[PDB]
């Protein structure tokens, strides 16, 4: 019962309602509830844990920081992860960024970018002659 | 049957600057060029190759609707070619069909189109591209 | 002025709205993903801006105010970053943040302080390597939609000389975004000194779990690159932009160009034709 | 010798259309249109100063042999005019082989390749 908030420089990964989060604070691993005391801490690249009616969803941190209210939680991890796409094997997001983007998104674009630059120019001097 | 073909043909007309920056452009863009090229490349014909006008009719059905979109563009004349071939052998009777009611107020019509449909679908399946 | 030479002017110009008329459409798409990412890269540095006010608060001594916190005495060298678009045709963008940094550059070397600059693009590396100011460090190829990895390669490098001692404070210039029209160069500060014009919201204290030392040279970092990150998002914004205004008034003076050679054309047939009628009305008399 | 100088020549202006606008090209292109910079200003010749067949052949051999690459362009007519000088005093000898040969099928004889090298590269440890 307290408003789980994890945003990544990117994006925001998740923003719903938490029942408990098994945070990996760098002394060691605490607890957040629904109405935890006041916490902001450091994180260290490994697995974060999120509960939801029993299911856990593991939201692996590479790294950041985390800022427990006791109204919300924010997660300010500078750098988080997930275990689906059949533990990361499958990547489908990565699959996608992989083709999808980093592929078409600027590649394609900066040929296509440069390629009209080119027909720019070189029409200029052809009509250098008015 | 042709208004579809000449709307989509003023619609890629007013967006044929664009062709060569097809790839970074809105998908219905992108698929309003490919439409326009798929016709152009269809409306390219041979020299002595008259077309009777229910296998024009026949062509352009196919066309405005989507069974060519599967079809590269360079091969959409050697697809029409093929395909005249098939409605003259394996199908003479729907070529007859088209040619007895194109004076129909109604061109579409429910058998000559269940006929037409079937041709189709057993011309593309049969055939690979 | 021979009825021909113009048509093949007129077709040249007409291309070149055509080809600016989509230079025109493909910046305006790119504006809007930009303007997106900058949008959900706000709640990131949004969240941790009063974290900084937070802490900033918490911690006063100024012995523990170490690290980048640290108000240096007696300033000697400053680094500076500038980021520019990678390629040109964005207008008066370019000319106005090289302004902007040529004039910070000038006022600092009147100050008796050395001057260094991280550029971001291809555009701001060559101008600077031409004025023979070589820059320390460079980052170009940056895509439109570039990850904070990408800006590692520099921010860390500040970081580390700031730390070192080289550098005893850092700047930033990049293109702000004020509207679709208008893109002013900005100055910003990035000497982690506070940030509590959110009034360190409820200013809620906490128990810093690594020690307050450890917390604040583990976010201090992390904030200067989230402030590098939206900077040269929002300059890729803004460059769109920019671009976008440029390529507009450039379609109108390249349609205002066909409707004057249209006329020229159109006047020279006339009198072409009224030669062409006139020796031949000669010649049959 | 002039194939070089008329092939360069009309490459530069083809690639004038890059000079104009694009300023990223690799170093090749900055030296081909520095090159055709060179031989477009050493075109430049003042009124009432003809020079014979011996001058041109020297200093075109001496501009397409690279052996005034290092000369900036606003300086190339002076160290043309200050070339025939040298030739004109410390060199007529060279001056008058090259006239002398200028029939024979292959022109770059090794008698005539020495003897003009020589004297550029002597021209150019005398000026700057």
């Amino acid at each position: 019962p307290i408003h789980l908030e994890i945003v990544t420089a990117e994006r925001v990964i998740l923003s719903d309602d938490v029942d408990m989060i098994s945070a990996p604070t760098k002394d060691g691993r605490v607890g957040i509830l629904p109405r935890h005391a006041p916490l902001m801490t450091i994180l260290e690249p490994g697995e974060l844990d999120i509960i939801k009616n029993g299911e856990r969803t593991p939201f692996a941190v590479s790294g950041g920081f985390m800022e427990v209210l006791p109204h919300r939680v924010t997660i300010l991890a500078d750098t988080v992860e997930r275990a689906d796409e059949i533990d990361e094997a499958r990547a489908e997001q990565a699959r996608a960024e992989a083709e999808a983007r980093r592929r078409e998104a600027q590649s394609e674009r900066d040929m296509a970018l440069a390629e009209a630059k080119l027909r720019k120019e070189m029409v200029r001097l052809r009509v250098a002659q008015l | 049957v042709a208004g579809k073909l000449k709307g989509e043909l003023a619609q890629f007309r007013d967006l044929a600057a664009f062709a060569q920056f097809a790839s970074d452009l809105d998908a219905t863009t992108k698929a309003q060029i490919e439409r326009g090229q798929r016709l152009q490349e269809l409306l390219k014909q041979p020299q002595y190759q008259p077309l009777p006008v229910e296998d024009q009719v026949a062509v352009l059905y196919a066309a405005t609707n989507n069974y060519l979109d599967d079809v590269p563009v360079p091969l959409i004349t050697k697809w029409r070619d093929d395909f005249l071939a098939f409605l003259r052998t394996a199908h003479p009777e729907v070529r007859k069909l088209i040619y007895d009611n194109r004076l129909d107020r109604k061109f579409p019509t429910p058998e000559v189109k269940e006929a037409l449909e079937a041709a189709i679908k057993e011309f593309k399946a049969t055939s690979n591209y | 002025p021979s009825s021909r030479e113009i048509k093949r002017r007129i077709r040249s110009v007409k291309n070149v709205a055509q080809i600016t008329r989509a230079m025109e459409m493909v910046s305006a798409s790119k504006m809007r993903r930009a303007q997106r990412n900058v949008l959900a890269t706000r709640p990131y540095a949004d969240r941790m801006r009063e974290v900084m006010a937070n802490l900033t608060a918490r911690v006063v001594g100024a012995a523990r105010r170490g690290t980048l916190l640290e108000k240096r005495e007696t300033v000697k060298s400053v680094a500076l970053l500038v980021v520019t678009p990678d390629r040109g045709l964005c207008g008066s963008l370019v000319a106005n943040v090289l302004r902007r940094a040529g004039r910070f550059i000038t006022e600092q070397r009147a100050m008796g302080r050395t001057v260094d600059v991280y550029t971001f693009g291809r555009k701001g590396r060559d101008f600077f390597l031409r004025t023979g100011f070589a820059p320390a460090g460079e980052a170009t190829r940056l895509g439109d939609a570039p990850k904070l990895e990408a800006i590692l390669g520099v921010a860390i490098s500040a970081i580390n000389g700031f730390q070192s001692g080289k550098y005893d404070e850092l700047y930033i210039i990049y293109s702000e975004f004020i509207n679709t029209l208008v893109q002013r160069p900005a100055i910003k500060q990035l000497l982690p000194v506070e940030s509590p014009d959110i009034s360190t919201t409820t200013n809620v204290d906490y128990t810093y779990e690594p020690g307050e030392e450890e917390v604040l040279n583990s976010i201090l970092p992390r904030y200067v690159e989230t402030q590098i990150y939206q900077a040269v998002l929002e300059s890729i914004a803004s460059e769109h932009s920019a671009r976008m205004v440029a390529m507009r008034n450039a379609t109108n003076n390249a349609k205002d160009l066909v409707r004057d050679l249209t006329l020229s054309f159109n006047k020279a047939r006339q009198a072409a034709i009224t030669k062409e009628v006139s020796e031949i009305a000669s010649g049959a008399a």
